[PDB]
């Protein structure tokens, strides 16, 4: 519930920014928005692919880390360590 | 070019759905 609504505004955000700054730069515009122009399930699907240290995953660190410590309170609690 | 480029909002998509 909140990891998502956390996600939402930030991608809020990086869309604001881009949608300002498209003017600058028209060109660069046009790959900067697949992210948006992807179906919601892949839009979900790559940004929350910030697994290991490949980082592709436009997400700011902070967001990262609140999955990547949940993640590791699941494992403990599932006895996988 | 804005409509085609904002089909599929996940930030306007409901909390439900996006969950």
């Amino acid at each position: 519930d909140d990891f998502v609504a956390k996600l939402q505004d930030n991608q809020r955000f990086r869309y604001n920014e881009v949608m300002q700054a498209l003017n600058m730069s028209a060109a660069l515009t046009a790959r900067k928005t697949k992210e948006f122009r992807s179906p919601p399930q892949e839009q979900i699907n790559m940004l929350l692919n910030f697994k290991d240290d490949k980082s592709e995953c436009p997400c700011p660190e902070e967001i990262r880390d609140q999955l990547l410590d949940f993640h590791e309170d699941l494992m403990t609690h599932c006895g996988i360590e | 070019v804005v409509a085609c480029f904002r089909m599929a909002p996940l930030y306007n998509l409901p909390r439900h759905r996006a969950v």
